[PDB]
RNA sequence: UUCGUUGACUGUGUUUACCACGGGGAAUUAGAACAGAAUAUCAAAAAAAA
RNA sequence: UGUGUGAGAAGGAGCUAUACAGAUACAGGCGAAGGAGAAGCGGGA
């Protein structure tokens, strides 16, 4: 073996194409930018006005009646919340002695990294299926309730996501590309 | 099976192994599998605020500024476009009550209930459950758990007769989980003690379990009122 | 009223439940905006929907900047059934609606 | 104070106002609609609803309207509060809590860097609740 | 050979010394103002592997004041009283506002070093 | 297991020229063993001359 | 401490003695607490004080 | 999995005020300390980096994600997530009124609302994530089902649609998983901390036992070989008295002679805490 | 909260920690009073067909 | 009721006269929360 060697954490520049070119174009910043404020409105002068005071009546009576409606739904499964939380611990404080300590554990429970040198009750690592997912297993039908302002944001969010993980399956299916030797990495 | 069964339930035909006991009771293992709907509800009073908040900003000229520039990138996905350019087995089976959560049960011989399993001296609940599993429900048969501490649990003693056997009685600690989509159904082994499999929804359950056993659990399952 | 779960979800408010519902927006000092000139005074009561203007756009998340409003500090949001009945009876006249 | 506690607590029959987490005390509010008319008394409802809750185990810690609304500032609370919470969870020096000496901030002739309670002090950064006396 | 002389040589050498430490005894009237235990903000380094006293200070108890150099001053006409701490094994000064009266050889018990 | 644990190194650091402290208690070695009677200091050479002589004598 | 302690009033305030077991010793510490709570008992210390108004309604706190 | 050498960093420079230099400003010591006082490192001194493509190019497109998504779903599980740690008991139903037939959305945060008086106004200003810490956390956990999927969601295209259409049974549901995978154990830290320490379960003090069957007496027989009272106690509580006689040496005598009655220091440190799980007693 | 502010103000008095003196100055109290101008925080809201 | 105390051209690697009109004073308020995993940005209110 080499016998001296240490890696670490690096980002070729190549494998970021698309992210510094979305960024540096001024046309795109722009817009960017603009998506980020969406009124975009003055509001530096008296002479402003982003709405008469007939349309806010309207839309404080939409909202009180709103918040009203969702509160007094809600109250119903706080209750039960309440009521089901209060049994788990009542359950884990009566289990034996021995038995305790992995009562205490988190469904991500896993050991400690080790860092080998070169050449109970924990079975499997955890993977939250696919299948479980909210958007996963009710995107067909919600999507088709989607409206058109609806699916423009879909697509500007989808769009927006891309940049921002352009290489995700570059990763995953070459990870060795994304490390550098320590010497390398401190003297860049 | 008969045997497992008597040695699940009774303590008369003594088992392979050595049982885990406190303060004279047996710890024992249970599993609840439940469904999640298929169709999709939404409120009433949802789709009426968002529909007045769309409108409203709409009319006030409120809404995103979203450009051209970046809603028509060319990527594989791409899926969108313009309207205007646009006009160029009665209760073994998974498809019941689409829009309601569906529990598992287990009949061992007469009586509708919960699986269970006793937990070998030195041996995980996790471990238990994985038996249970691989036992009574299937082979390949593997839910996704929740979580690893108990949601309830529950005293069951002896007569007065079975207790000079030397065990008091049994404790009980029922387990929640979720089942995967797109897994088949159950394949209960010639080996295995459960007689018959059923899902149920919570309405119907009160008709198969006795109230003793309906209320064990009844603070932990999901409202549906 | 409401005594289940589908009568909850099925709820028609009445106009006295939105009028204790409705918004109240309160002072604390006696301060002059510098920008409106608009003079404020301690244990007053405003509606929201007029007490400022500029503040609105703050509130229902119309501007990302919380400086909008120099008095905007100054402000306490409460709903009209949590006000005692003094102020309510004293305050009658410039909360209502009509 | 960095203290857990449920408010407004189901014990059955019972409905206790504050209830703590880490430790077996119950902090009752009392209100002038528990005292009769003219009197510094009980009444019989609550005096029985005390003795059951002492029965139950746990401790319970009176708090009186006429006493916390002379304390018109959070500072004579503060200290207040933890001096009744030890007066209560002492094991030590038992006694009857009757004629004990009191002397709080802003009510009390004392000097007014006199404090019992830092601002944001801990040691060993142990919750008040975890603390032993 | 070579030797260097140090700064601190004599004769320039420091005069005044630290007089670091306690300054009244117990079951000794003092009124505010006056300076119960003098300390330093001056902290050396690798306080933990030291044998002498004055690398610890004590802490504040009733009736008493911190001063900007860390120093403990009374707060009210009264008597010194010393306390233990096992929580945290440092001494605490306390201080009973007493009236200036004959001192008994009766009431000594009252000014007794006690733990808490 | 047995081991061949590495001999201290010198300090190069002056210290004082105090006294020399009496021992604690009596020091039980099983076998042979030549102890003091008296204190006095002993040289890193003359502790090698000793050992050079007692492994001549006693043999490999 | 490892202390006796006995209480009494003093001045219209309650109050406590110690009495450590390192001064005296295991045996002579009790002796001495019970001899002091016998002084105590004479000269009427241990009486709890009492304040009254004389009106119905006002009390001290 | 992948294996690769990690390494470690070096630790990054803090930074402190051109000021005191004899002493040591680094005692070890709590914060707000009425005797040993912390000097305090003005945030202008702290050194940082340059502002480039990868420090503000990137928070930029995660603003963008949060304004997509809208900051009412994020105030929501924030409300959640508040809410959740003040109500595991039983409540009596509590209404925002005096009078009336109104209802509210939780009674521990109505209650904790109503004490605190808590401003309507910082409520609405934190959602906009004006920190990095609230935008690193965004990207992390920013799903709306992240108490029920982890950061599973961290990187999915479809992910708005939790965000916009997720109210009702389904809000229930993610309360419902979330309690269940909550930890509960002890926690290890050293930094300070300002809040409210996590509800920590109890340990019994009833262990288990093994027993098998035996058919020479048709009963279950204990496991564990048989001892005397004094050895099954020893075991079990420990030793017995106020005191005993120390550990022995596990490992063979050392060659030469060493000064082993010698403590580390000669000023030993105060005792620290005691941390962990609780008795319970019995009901 | 991305919150306020300039008190880092202006006068009367000869009592006090330490003590060769000097520099009350390795750095102590509300001299708890008196005569002006500023900033910050309020308090209260119990009783729900027995 | 038990503490203060570094003299000798003795030892050591003591040593820097400096900062701030404020995210360095600053009322009120807030403030860091195990391990594994994602990201490769030396960020607590």
């Amino acid at each position: 073996p080499k016998h001296l060697t240490r890696y670490l954490p690096f980002v070729p520049t190549s494998l970021v194409h698309e992210t510094t070119s979305f960024l540096h174009d001024a046309t795109k910043l722009r817009a960017l930018l603009a998506l980020i404020f969406s009124p975009c409105k003055p509001e530096a002068s008296v002479a402003d006005e982003l709405a008469s005071p007939a349309a806010r009546l309207e839309f404080q009576q939409e909202k009180e009646r709103y918040h009203a409606i969702r509160d007094q739904h809600t109250d119903c499964y706080r209750r039960h919340e309440s009521a089901a939380a209060a049994s788990m611990w009542r359950a884990i404080e009566a289990l034996p002695s021995d038995l305790y300590e992995e009562a205490v554990q988190s469904v991500t429970f896993a050991p400690p990294y080790e860092n080998e040198p070169p050449p109970g009750f924990y079975h499997e690592r955890f993977a939250f299926p696919r299948a479980l997912m909210f958007h996963e297993m009710y995107g067909e039908q919600i999507f088709q309730s989607l409206s058109q302002l609806e699916r423009r944001k879909l697509q500007v969010f989808m769009n927006l996501m891309h940049v921002r993980y352009p290489h995700a399956e570059l990763k995953r299916d070459k990870p060795a590309l994304f490390w550098l030797p320590e010497r390398q990495v401190l003297s860049r | 099976g008969t045997s497992r069964r008597l040695s699940l339930f009774f303590s008369d035909p003594p088992p392979a192994y050595a049982l885990s006991l406190h303060a004279g009771y047996k710890i024992q293992a249970a599993l609840c599998v439940d469904r999640l709907p298929l169709v999709y509800r939404e409120p009433r009073y949802e789709k009426r605020w968002r529909e007045f908040k769309e409108q409203w900003e709409a009319q006030t000229k409120n809404g995103l500024t979203l450009a051209d520039e970046i809603t028509f990138m060319k990527f594989p996905f791409h899926f969108f476009e313009t309207e205007e350019a646009q006009k160029k087995k009665g209760l073994r089976s998974l498809e019941r009550e689409p829009e309601r959560t569906l529990y598992l049960i287990v009949r061992y011989g007469d009586s509708w209930q919960f699986p269970l399993e006793d937990r070998i001296h030195g041996q995980s609940m996790r471990s238990t459950l994985k038996r249970l599993c691989s036992e009574q429900l299937g082979s390949s048969y593997a839910p996704f758990l929740l979580g690893y501490s108990p949601f309830s649990y529950a005293k069951r003693t002896y007569p007065k007769k079975t207790k000079e056997a030397g065990i008091l009685g049994r404790k009980i600690f029922y387990y929640r989980a979720h089942h995967i989509p797109g897994s088949e159904n159950l394949k209960l082994p010639e080996g295995s003690p459960v007689s018959d499999f059923a899902w149920v929804t919570l309405q119907e359950l009160p008709a198969y379990i006795s109230p003793r056993k309906l209320a064990a659990v009844s603070a932990g399952l999901l409202l549906e009122e | 009223t409401v005594k289940s779960l589908a009568a909850a979800e099925q709820w028609e408010p009445s106009p006295l439940t939105l009028k204790q519902h409705q918004q109240v927006v309160v002072w604390k000092k006696d301060r002059t905006c510098i920008l409106c000139k608009k003079e404020v005074q301690g244990g007053n009561v405003e509606k929201v929907e007029t007490a400022c203007e500029k503040a609105w756009r703050f509130l229902s998340g119309y501007s990302r900047s919380a400086h909008v409003c120099p008095i905007l500090p100054q402000m306490r949001i409460l709903r009209y059934g949590e006000l005692p009945l003094r102020d309510r009876a004293k305050f009658d006249a410039k909360l209502r609606r009509e | 104070l960095r203290i857990a506690h449920f408010c407004y607590a189901i014990r059955g029959p019972l409905v206790f106002d504050v209830l703590e987490r880490d430790r077996p005390i119950v902090w009752q509010c009392n209100t002038a609609d528990r005292f009769y008319v003219n009197s510094a008394e009980k009444t019989t409802a609550v005096k029985l609803q005390e003795r059951i809750t002492q029965a139950m185990g746990l401790k319970v810690g009176n708090c009186e309207y006429w006493q916390w609304m002379k304390m018109k500032r959070k500072r004579t609370r503060l200290e207040y509060i933890r001096m009744q919470r030890y007066y209560i969870l002492k094991d030590r020096r038992q006694h009857d809590p009757d004629f004990e000496g009191w002397t709080l901030p802003l009510v009390h002739h004392m000097h007014r860097r006199n404090r019992l309670h830092y601002d944001y002090y801990f040691p060993n950064y142990t919750p008040l609740s975890r603390v032993e006396y | 050979a070579s030797y260097r002389r140090p700064s601190r040589a004599s004769p320039t050498g420091q005069a005044r010394k630290p007089h670091v430490g306690v300054r009244r005894l117990a079951a000794e009237y003092v009124w505010p103002g006056v300076v119960l235990v003098k300390q330093r903000k001056v902290i050396a380094f690798n306080v933990e592997t030291k044998r002498r006293n004055r690398h610890f200070k004590l802490y504040p108890g009733e009736n008493v004041k911190v001063s900007k150099v860390t120093n403990l001053v009374a707060l009210c006409h009264g008597r010194v009283k010393f306390t233990h701490d096992v929580s945290r094994d440092v001494l605490v000064v306390n201080v009973l506002p007493e009236r200036r009266e004959e001192l008994l050889r009766e009431d000594l018990w009252r000014y007794r070093t006690e733990h808490v | 297991p047995p081991f061949r644990f590495k001999a201290p190194q010198e300090v190069r650091i002056k210290v004082p020229i105090g006294r020399i402290p009496p021992a604690v208690g009596p020091e039980i070695r099983l076998g042979k063993s030549i102890v003091a009677v008296a204190p006095h200091r002993v040289t890193a050479e003359q502790l090698e001359d000793a050992r050079r002589v007692l492994r001549r004598v006693l043999g490999r | 401490n490892e202390a006796w302690e006995v209480y009494f009033y003093e001045n219209l305030k309650k109050s406590a003695k110690p009495f450590p077991v390192k001064k005296f010793g295991i045996a002579r510490a009790k002796r001495e607490a019970l001899l002091f709570l016998e002084q105590m008992k004479l000269e009427g210390k241990l009486e709890k004080p009492t304040f009254s108004s004389g009106v119905d309604g006002v009390t001290f706190d | 999995p992948f294996k690769i050498f990690k390494a470690s960093p070096p630790p990054a420079p803090t930074g402190r005020k051109p000021t005191g230099y004899r002493g040591n400003h680094w005692h070890k010591k709590v914060l707000y300390d009425p005797v040993y006082p912390t000097t305090k490192v003005p945030a202008a001194l702290v050194p940082r980096y340059p502002i480039d493509w990868r420090n503000g190019g990137r928070a930029l497109l995660i603003a963008a994600l949060s304004k997509l998504e809208g900051a009412s779903a994020l105030q929501r599980r924030i409300f959640l997530r508040e809410n959740s740690r003040e109500s595991q008991v039983p409540q009596t139903p509590l209404s925002p009124f005096q009078t009336g037939s109104s209802a509210s959305g939780g009674g521990a945060y109505l209650v904790s609302s109503l004490g605190r008086k808590r401003s309507y106004v910082g409520r609405i200003a934190v959602s906009l994530m004006p920190r990095h810490r609230q935008i690193a956390d965004y990207q992390r956990v920013g799903g709306f089902c992240s108490p029920r999927c982890f950061s599973e969601c961290s990187k999915e295209l479809r992910r708005c649609l939790c965000a916009w259409r997720c109210t009702g049974f389904h809000e229930h549901v993610v309360q419902m998983d979330g309690m269940l995978g909550e930890y509960k154990g002890e926690v290890k830290t050293e930094k300070p901390l300002f809040s409210v320490l996590r509800r920590q379960a109890r340990r019994n003090a009833d262990p288990s036992e093994g027993v098998a069957f035996c058919a020479e007496s048709a009963k279950f027989k204990s496991v564990r070989r048989a001892q005397h009272p004094a050895f099954e106690a020893f075991d079990r509580q420990g030793p017995d008295g106020p005191s005993q006689k120390p550990a022995p040496r596990k490992e063979p005598p050392l060659p030469f002679y060493s000064a082993s009655h010698v403590p580390n220091v000669p000023r030993p440190p105060p005792p620290q805490p005691y941390t962990g799980p609780l008795k319970v007693r019995e009901g």
